[PDB]
């Protein structure tokens, strides 16, 4: 026959070369008589490359294999939504069956120069220092950066913990779906990061693609594309969904062990050509569609990580150059206690204004001043400074004391905007620099008690008169002087 | 009897090529037996190269070896007696007992390589066993069920730490043990067979509570790429078929991949980065995967993880850190200071410190602990520069206090009195908590920084004060 | 028949292959016509690849080859005594046939986890700084690790030297036989060497093994096993033996030679895969046996060069991960006098007081610590910010002590040359004499302590341990001589 079937010549190290399957579509799925699955990856002359997405154990010399005439696909749709699912789509929770919307294949062209339009909605993440100082927009691509355990995943975890205010709602257009897709991760981890989702009733309108440690390398190849699809079927629905990568770093070493084994040609850290394309594809696919598409959109937090804080290491110099921008942590700032330990100057968001609820960057566009101000007299912190740079030294000590924000904790914007307000304007400068914490806590509760109206219409307007301008100052001035 | 039957066509180092008939390839994986003049060599199939060959990987010297010997296939993969019978035994790679203690009677033997446990096998608990050593209970508490690997360049002082550990917590565990030697010296691994003896851990006329798995650095890639898997399923069946509570004990994890390293390009694979073999990520994650708490049981393991050229960020090491819930850094700029335990109290990380598990004051004192740390850190710039005199008094004091902190870290380990001289102190997880309290509120700022040097409890702060005071 | 014998392929580069030996050995030996040996290394499907032991122009295509039917192994037994070998232990000095008890083979598995026990025997070197800060124990293996021309075959030479005062006596167990392995060198720096081991009459318990710079490769690479082998005999017998490895950046360099031309796929700086392994094995077959096996020792000083003082380069890590400590040799230190330029701060015996003599231990309570903190103030001095009577303290002692630890080449110490010396240091009865008169002080002293109280220097020698009354005399006696 060999046309539709195959023989194994030789298997070894999750490659197995097959004579035939002459009729076969590069990377089309194929079955093994021992039932595993594998990709086909190379067409060469005599011989199929295939890739497998099991043991090898399990395939033998001579064995027979199976087109299956399919193009890596996967299941999508929201039925999907709370479900924890491998790569290629199937249920790993035990929850029965997808009940799939449709299916579409893991690779897909990105969204065009003609169908997108510019971001101009905010993706609202809770943390203070991010949405102030690094605002995210929906469709954008901001890279979430910094070595091993600077606080990375706590990042986009409470990005998605924090849409609850309007998943929970009626609103189509203001809900954001998750998808988080965990790649090479300890299963333990993916696990309790499931835990914690359910522990925060956030899984409802959450999605996991797990390609966990130990699976096949395909599959860990494989799963960013395969949840990206899973993503622009909200995008492409007039919906809005967000998806973290956690992390491309393994996926590219994943793409590498592949590449290697089907002795691929290697260059800079023995990563392939392509390497690159890689990662472009993937993201590029993230956007925000024009009206004439439905206005959907999908954002991407890809995360990306640093070896003893190497942004010219050869990944993240693709994909910092690929991204709109980066969240940058660092064990330092961590240690010193500031979490989330984003580094201000060096985090940017090419987005940026455009995506910020205005009344946020109302109060605020005074913050990224003074905190480059304060980076620049910092080592002054060591006996006779003039008044000036002795007062820089008063509020940014007060600005980053603000921006510390427990784990899980997000906050909403109109339980932000405060805090910046009577920050940046002074109002901190006479309490002491331990009492932040507890002012925060009974500011805003007694805020909620005898000012809920004006939190209200921050909540509501999004922006700020010049009547709730002092609205605010009088209940501050208020509150500090009590 | 219905035997299979091959012939060796090559041998080049560990890469030994066998040749059988017509489609009848033993699988990938499976153990293959050569029968030499003194005992049996083992195979393991790696490969299927084709035209009825395997490329096989030797689990001991290939010296010595002739094109065209008979090759028998096991029919499986390698196999270790499991079970209680392996309690008080030293067993090598191949699960054959190394104790000359006669043959290890057991009712069941398992194939070394297996399946990790799937997602919905998983068993998610916050729970923590005190060590008793002050700075991992004070600052990155180890998880009971958790992984928890210490990373450490050459001789900072793993193999003490971890045998500091069984020390202490191989007593009070109800339970079984397994320790797994991966490539270290065959003299230690003596020490702890006569040390197991004499802590009576374990007794060869009685009860032992302990399993020793051994396949030394004089050992052959082969053989040092998989013993751990042969002590890892050991560990296993008590998990899943004694239904209880493990400690597993590998040392050093390091070597697995390694040894992996070694004999990657023999079997013809292009090297990847710093010369680590393309595989690394998922060869560590096929077995790391299998370590673990599941619904059946609970596996709580120590893992030594060499750190080379004291470099974090080599490929190996870096990849394993994903692997933990625990991790101690031990450090070279640490164990020079004289501090032990050589743990770099900032780089030293614990899911389990977090409020919702060890309380708020726990979480506090531990973490004020770091701030301090990290502002000394900080100052030491300053303080080389301007001396210790051009500072703000509020940082003379911090920096006082960083000092006497610094060193109520370390403490004497009972396995180490060889180097101090000094008796074994253990000190419980409250009093760590209490005397760091207490240090951070200034209610011993008149003590001398030696005080806190090699101590126990804040009671030995005191004791050493007056002592040398007189 | 060819089974027993095959004809040669094609030869190039100490390589040939040869089709044919059917029931050739890996790892085996074998004859070629023309009369060099060579032995097995690749036996491939179609043909076998051999690495020759000598020059290849006398191999010729079609040249038949020859089965021996061994695996390389070496004379062995203490008719060795004395004798500068090759590789395959071939007098090469001049001297006739080696007479041996027996033949190792030159791989053998080290021994197990069983047949071992603590090490608790002092190797004494004679070398304060070594015998007070890194202390070499029977049985350990000990890394000498530092750049090139810096005193690494110094140390080991001068270890070797010291061994006279045990080995001209007859009590069997206090011996120790040496062990010389050159790797690389050239030869008349093998001569100028046996030359200064008879100068010392220190060649009567040696054995130089020469693997030398024009040597095959194969020799090279092969030398160190075949050594470890006879002095294995020595261990196996009662005996301890003391096997210097000089050195073994140069037998990798060779094992890397043997592979790139038998063409197997290289690793990280062109070496094999498994450059590790090749030193792992030798450096465990280093071990103290227990009573049941004849409580016999190996104890092993490779030796490793470096580049630039990285550390950090490929077969420095390797067997700095191997070995039970390392000295750091620096030419810095050297340079500006410490000579020894042994690098307190890194080098480490993992031993430790085990194998220190009870009293150097004694008097050495806290030194190396010590020397540590005085880097320490002595760091912070470069600040000349004004120091304290504290600082300042420790300054003038840490001086002193470091200059106490300075050592002449080719004079190792008796113990109880040495604990004087030390005692009169760490209790500070040397803190009030000059820096460049501290020379003066060492000779003057021991001199004194010969001609008067040399009933102390026996019994520290006799006991090796100083009891409270021996701590009396000696301090009376330090005192005493300190005012001249
Ligand atoms: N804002 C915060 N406040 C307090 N603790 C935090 C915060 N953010 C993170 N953490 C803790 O710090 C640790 C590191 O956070 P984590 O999300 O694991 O960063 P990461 O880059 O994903 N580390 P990893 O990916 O496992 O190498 C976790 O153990 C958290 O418990
Ligand atoms: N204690 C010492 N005092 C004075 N000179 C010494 C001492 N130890 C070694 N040297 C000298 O330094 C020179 C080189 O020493 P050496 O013992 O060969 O070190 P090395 O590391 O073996 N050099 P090499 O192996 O040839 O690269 C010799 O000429 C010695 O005389
Ligand atoms: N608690 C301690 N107290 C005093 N000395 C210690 C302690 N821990 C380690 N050391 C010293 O450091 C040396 C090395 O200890 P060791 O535990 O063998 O280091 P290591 O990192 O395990 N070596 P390796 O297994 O090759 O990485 C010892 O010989 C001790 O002197
Ligand atoms: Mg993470
Ligand atoms: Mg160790
Ligand atoms: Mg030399």
């Amino acid at each position: 026959n060999l046309n539709e079937t195959g023989r194994v010549l030789a298997v070894g190290d999750g490659i197995a070369r097959v004579f035939g399957l002459n009729n076969i579509q590069a990377e089309e799925l194929v079955e093994f008589s021992s039932g595993v699955k594998g990709m086909a990856l190379n067409l060469e002359p005599g011989q199929v490359g295939i890739v497998l997405f099991g043991s090898d154990r399990l395939v033998k010399e001579g064995e027979l294999v199976k087109r299956t005439g399919n193009i890596v696909d996967v299941p999508v749709g929201p039925g999907l939504l709370g479900r924890v699912v491998d790569a290629l789509g199937n249920p790993i929770d035990g929850k029965g069956p997808i009940d799939a919307a449709g299916r579409s294949r893991a690779q897909v062209k990105a969204p065009g120069i003609l169908p997108r339009r510019s971001v101009h909605e905010p993706v609202q993440t809770g943390l203070k220092a991010v949405d102030a100082l690094v605002p995210i927009g929906r469709g954008q691509r901001e890279l979430i950066i910094g070595d091993r355990q600077t606080g990375k995943t706590a990042v986009a975890l409470d990005t998605i913990l924090n849409q609850k205010r309007w998943n929970n709602g009626s609103d189509e257009s203001k809900k954001l779906y998750c998808v988080y897709v965990a790649v090479g991760q300890k299963r333990s981890t993916v696990a309790q990061l499931v835990q914690t989702l359910e522990q925060h009733d956030a899984m409802k309108y959450s999605i996991i693609v797990a390609a966990t440690a130990s699976e096949a390398a395909p599959l860990q190849y494989l799963a960013p594309f395969t949840a990206a699809s899973i993503g622009e079927w909200f995008r492409d629905n007039g919906k809005h969904a967000l998806i973290v990568y956690d992390d491309l770093s393994k996926q590219a070493v994943a793409y590498r062990q592949l590449s290697l084994l089907l002795r691929r040609p290697p260059g800079r850290e023995a990563y392939p050509g392509d390497v690159f394309y890689l990662h472009s594809r993937l993201l590029e696919r993230a956007a925000k569609l024009s009206e004439k598409e439905g206005s959907g959109s999908l954002t991407a937090l890809p995360v990306i990580e640093t070896q003893g804080g190497d942004v010219s290491a050869y990944i993240p110099t693709n994909v910092i150059s690929i991204t709109d921008g980066q969240i940058f942590l660092e064990a330092e700032l961590f240690y010193k206690g500031i979490r989330p330990a984003i580094n201000v100057g060096l985090s940017v968001s090419r987005v940026g204004s455009a995506a910020q609820v205005k009344a946020l960057k109302q109060v605020a566009g005074s913050l990224k001043l003074f905190l480059a101000q304060y980076r620049e007299v910092a080592a002054f912190a060591q006996s006779d400074l003039d008044a000036s740079t002795k007062q820089t030294l008063v509020r940014g000590e007060r600005l980053t004391q603000l921006l510390k924000q427990n784990q899980y904790s997000p906050l909403a914007t109109e339980e932000q905007v405060p805090l910046i307000y009577a920050g940046v304007n002074g109002h901190l400068d006479g309490i002491e620099l331990s009492r932040i914490g507890e002012f925060e806590s009974s500011f805003l509760s007694y805020l909620k008690s005898n000012h809920n109206e004006l939190l209200t219409e921050i909540r509501e307007k999004g922006e700020l008169s010049k009547e709730l301008l002092a609205s605010l100052k009088s209940a501050t001035e208020s509150f500090v002087a009590t | 009897s219905t035997p299979i039957t091959g012939k060796v066509t090559a041998v080049i180092g560990a890469i030994v090529d066998v040749h059988f008939e017509q489609s009848e390839l033993p699988a990938i994986l499976n153990a293959l037996e050569i029968k030499t003049p003194q005992g049996k060599l083992v195979l393991e199939v790696a490969q299927h190269l084709g035209e009825n060959t395997v490329r096989t990987i030797a689990m001991d010297g290939t010296e010595g070896l002739v094109r065209g010997e008979k090759v028998l296939d096991t029919g499986g993969p390698i196999s270790v007696p499991v079970g209680r019978e392996t309690l008080g035994r030293i067993i090598n790679v191949i699960g054959e007992p190394i104790d000359e203690r006669g043959p290890i009677k057991s009712k069941l033997r398992k194939p070394i390589h297996a399946d990790p446990p799937s997602f919905a096998e998983q068993s998610t608990s916050a729970e923590i066993l005190e060590t008793g050593i002050k700075v991992v209970d004070l600052l990155a508490p180890y998880a009971r069920g958790g992984k928890i690997g210490l990373f450490g360049g050459a001789g900072v002082g793993k193999t003490v730490f971890i045998q500091e550990l069984i020390n202490n917590i191989a007593k009070a565990h109800g339970g079984f043990s397994v320790f797994t030697g991966v490539g270290e010296r065959t003299r230690e691994g003596n020490d702890l067979y006569r040390e197991m003896k004499e802590t009576g851990v374990i007794n060869l006329e009685g009860e032992s509570k302990v399993a020793l798995v051994f396949g030394q650095m004089n050992e052959p890639p082969g053989a040092r790429a998989r013993v751990a898997l042969t002590g890892l399923t050991i560990a296993e069946y008590f998990r899943d078929e004694e239904g209880q509570d493990v400690l597993l004990f590998i040392d050093n994890i390091f070597r697995f991949t390694q040894a992996g390293s070694e004999v990657s390009a023999l079997l013809g694979r292009i090297p990847s980065a710093v010369g680590y073999q393309p595989t690394l990520a998922t060869d560590m994650g096929l077995l790391q995967e299998r370590i673990t708490t599941t619904k059946k049981g609970s596996v709580t393991s120590v893992q030594a993880v060499y750190v080379p050229a004291d470099d974090l960020t080599d490929p190996a090491p870096a990849t394993t850190f994903a692997h933990l819930d625990a991790t101690t850094v031990l450090s070279r700029g640490i164990s020079e200071l004289g501090i032990y335990p050589a743990v770099d109290p900032l780089d030293s990380k614990s899911r389990l410190l977090d409020a919702a598990v060890v309380g708020q004051e726990h979480y506090d004192v531990a973490s004020k602990v770091q701030e301090t740390l990290q502002t000394y850190k900080s100052l030491q710039d300053i303080i080389a520069i301007l001396g210790m005199d051009e500072l703000s008094e509020q940082d003379k004091l911090t920096v006082e206090r960083a000092r006497k902190i610094q060193r109520f870290l370390s403490q004497p380990f009972a396995v180490a009195e060889v180097f101090t001289g000094i008796p074994g102190k253990l000190v419980r997880l409250k009093d760590t908590v209490a005397s760091f309290k207490a240090v951070l509120e200034g209610k011993y700022d008149n003590i001398p920084e030696h005080a806190f040097y090699m101590v126990g409890g804040i009671e030995d702060v005191v004791a050493k004060a007056e002592k040398l005071a007189a």
